[PDB]
RNA sequence: UUAAAGUUGCUGCAGUUAAAAAGCUCGUAGUUGGAUCUUGCUCGGCGCCGGCCCGAAGCGUUUACUUUGAAAAAA
RNA sequence: GAGUACACCGGAAUGAUUUGGGCGUGCCCCC
């Protein structure tokens, strides 16, 4: 099931057998590499980027139709940031907490979710470190609110 | 049984299921000698042939035979296989 | 969480072994599976079966035959010497007219009898009689 | 039943059961092709919208994000596209 | 005039006259915008098992997808020119040993058996394309394999079964028979 | 003191009611981890007229595992 | 050239003639 909450749970995407572009999206490789640039330079996420395309341009997979991925045409250009989009999601989860928690001194259900928003962002820069993406010298500190976003 | 002097010292061999491929006990009562018939190609009279069907006892209180004697009648050939 | 595909594999068509069924349907899929029901095969513990291979881990469906009596699985994978097999089908198998157990040769998956003969042995997979 | 034929299955329990358990996997969705009866151009949209979507010209909405399917607006027709 | 290869050889009279036919049923008909840097690389005659007869033709990889728009009219006019033959297209991969013990970069996986066997049952049905496969296990262990094909576009692939049959026991040398699912799609 | 003791259970014990699962959760060590990849390159030997093969100085990516040998005091 | 129905041109079918549109390739507009 899930790493914190008990309940199991069954909903995830099922991509088709088929390893095909369909005839009917005309988009071929050129075109719709730009409206990711162009949407990259609007300034969102991938999985956002991803949803924008499937939603508004009939595309059924990138990797199906372009040779790689979101992340790799964007480091590909350097234009993607640094830190990943499921850890700063994290980390302005970390600080909304924060933000909620230095008023309210008798919440403890908010201090529990705290304490498992850490120790999933723990656990996910000590994967990243493994992976060399981050800088092993990096870590989390429960100030750096401004310093790091 | 076959020993290497070559002799079927085995006493008696007993019967084997015809839906599972299990054995059949001796004191297993809930067992069947299934007897159906054919009919002539003509007339559809009584002719004199046989089928026999074995089933053990866990198929019948198991839930399910019936279906088990529809698949052993169609690879036989008496169910038609339109059905 | 799922840790040994052969292992739930082969407790599967074990609980539908006696259970009477005539097909099963294996989730996940490995080379190790497909050797060691290719050894119940040419063993003629069991008949036909089949594969189906999508774009991930694939799914096999087997054609069951009422001969099996029980197939076991030991876990971790012990180290077996070639004085040491004796020692195992002694107490692991019901007897030794029949019964087969397989081990991890250098040289291909494959049971205890051809092992004998080709002076070799290693790491071990289950039992079948 | 102890006996079944899980080779072919006939495709309405195909249908019937999940995407997810079926012996292939294959997604219960695709993808639209509406027609704006304001500005009369014609775009592709996938079977759950998730957002609000717009047709080209920018006149009218044409599907609104739901728990489950697209939020068809009146006076748009789809058909069948498949590949 | 055309063919170019890997290493220097002179080609068959045979894969001449292949280029040759080619050269003349390109600049016969007007279709000069798109055979210009296309090439082939090898063709070769198998024997299909039976009274008739089977090409191949080697194709480089990083221009498959020009030949791939424009199979259904190249293919009729080699069918016009030569009708007691069929004509099916692939692409040569190179297939790297493996990397044992006593062995160099590391081998991409776009060189390796599995994948290159994969391209070539791909790329030797174009106008249906795989939607399932099945492999039978028999009495004897040996393999053969049951692909599933799509059911659009199938008047002109029903009586060519036994060609591709015939390709991929002489390319492999693994039985595949073919059918057409008509529930599921 | 050993076997009987499957009453110390690695093979090979038990944990609802007979003795028994921390009140619950997070978390560093330790334990267990999905599928997929089918040998060649400077010396001279068995033979023939600067040459083919054979033997190579020297190199020919890591562990566990298994098999063959040596060395392994006597009683 | 607006693409819901339109005004055309060239290749090609019958020396001369030539066929309602649409982009969702299969059903939608006007008869």
């Amino acid at each position: 099931g899930r790493m914190h909450a008990p309940g199991k749970g069954l909903s995830q995407s099922a991509l088709p057998y088929r390893r095909s572009v369909p005839t009917w999206l005309k988009l071929t490789s050129d075109d719709v590499k730009e409206q990711i640039y162009k949407l990259a330079k609007k300034g969102l996420t991938p999985s956002q980027i991803g949803v924008i395309l499937r939603d508004s341009h009939g595309v059924a997979q990138v990797r199906f139709v372009t040779g790689n991925k979101i992340l790799r045409i964007l480091k590909s250009k350097g234009l993607a940031p640094d830190l990943p989009e499921d850890l700063y999601h994290l980390i302005k989860k970390a600080v909304a907490v924060r933000k909620h928690l230095e008023r309210n001194r008798k919440d403890k259900d908010a201090k529990f979710r705290l304490i498992l928003i850490e120790s999933r962002i723990h656990r996910l820069a000590r994967y990243y470190k493994t992976k060399r993406v981050l800088p092993p010298n990096w870590k989390y500190e429960s100030s750096t609110a401004s310093a790091l976003v | 049984m076959q020993n290497d002097a070559g002799e079927f010292v085995d006493l008696y061999v007993p019967r084997k299921c015809s839906a599972s491929n299990r054995i059949i006990g001796a004191k297993d009562h809930a067992s069947i000698q299934m007897n159906v018939a054919e009919v002539d190609k003509v007339t559809g009279r009584f002719n004199g042939q046989f089928k026999t069907y074995a089933i053990c006892g866990a198929i019948r209180r198991m839930g399910e035979s019936d279906d088990s004697i529809l698949r052993l009648a169609k690879a036989d050939g008496i169910v038609s296989k339109n059905f | 969480v799922r840790m040994n595909v052969l292992a739930d594999a082969l407790k599967s068509i074990n609980n539908a072994e006696k259970r009477g069924k005539r097909q099963v349907l294996i989730r996940p899929c490995s080379k190790v599976i497909v050797r060691f029901l290719t050894v119940m095969m040419k063993h003629g513990y069991i008949g036909e079966f089949e594969i189906i291979d999508d774009h991930r881990a694939g799914k096999i469906v087997v054609n069951l035959t009422g001969r099996l009596n029980k197939c076991g699985v030991i876990s971790p994978r012990f180290d077996v010497q070639l004085k040491d097999l004796e020692k195992w089908q002694n107490n692991l198998l019901p007897s030794r007219q029949f019964g087969f157990i397989v081990l991890t040769t250098s040289a291909g998956i494959m049971d205890h009898e051809e092992a004998r003969r080709k002076h070799t042995g290693g790491k071990i997979l289950g039992f079948f009689f | 039943p102890l006996a079944k034929d899980l080779l072919h299955p006939s495709p309405e329990e195909e249908k019937r059961k999940h995407k997810k358990k079926r012996l292939v996997q294959s997604p219960n969705s695709y993808f639209m092709d509406v027609k704006c009866p304001g500005c009369y151009k014609i775009t592709t949209v996938f079977s759950h919208a998730q957002t609000v979507v717009l047709c080209v010209g920018c006149s009218t909405v044409l599907c609104q994000p739901t728990g489950g399917k697209a939020r068809l607006t009146e006076g748009c027709s789809f058909r069948r596209k498949q590949h | 005039a055309k063919i170019v290869k890997p290493n220097g050889e002179k080609p068959d009279e045979f894969e001449s006259g292949i280029s040759q036919a080619l050269l003349e049923l390109e600049m016969n008909s007007d279709l000069k915008a798109q055979l210009r840097e296309l090439n082939i690389t090898a063709a070769k005659e198998i024997e299909v098992g039976g009274g008739r007869k089977a090409i191949i033709i080697f194709v480089p990889v990083p221009q498959l997808k020009s030949f791939q728009k424009i199979q259904v009219r190249l293919v009729r006019e080699l069918e016009k020119k030569f009708s007691g033959k069929h004509v099916v297209f692939i692409a040569q991969r190179r297939i790297l040993p493996k990397p044992t013990r006593k062995s160099k970069q590391k081998r991409p996986r776009s060189r390796t058996l599995t994948a290159v066997h994969d391209a070539i049952l791909e790329d030797l049905v174009f106008p249906s394309e795989i939607v399932g496969k099945r492999i039978r296990v028999k009495l004897d262990g040996s393999r053969l394999i049951k692909v599933h094909l799509d059911k659009a576009q199938q008047n002109n692939v029903e009586h060519k079964v036994e060609t591709f049959s015939g390709v991929y026991k002489k390319l492999t040398g693994k039985d595949v028979n073919f059918e057409f699912p008509e529930f599921q799609l």
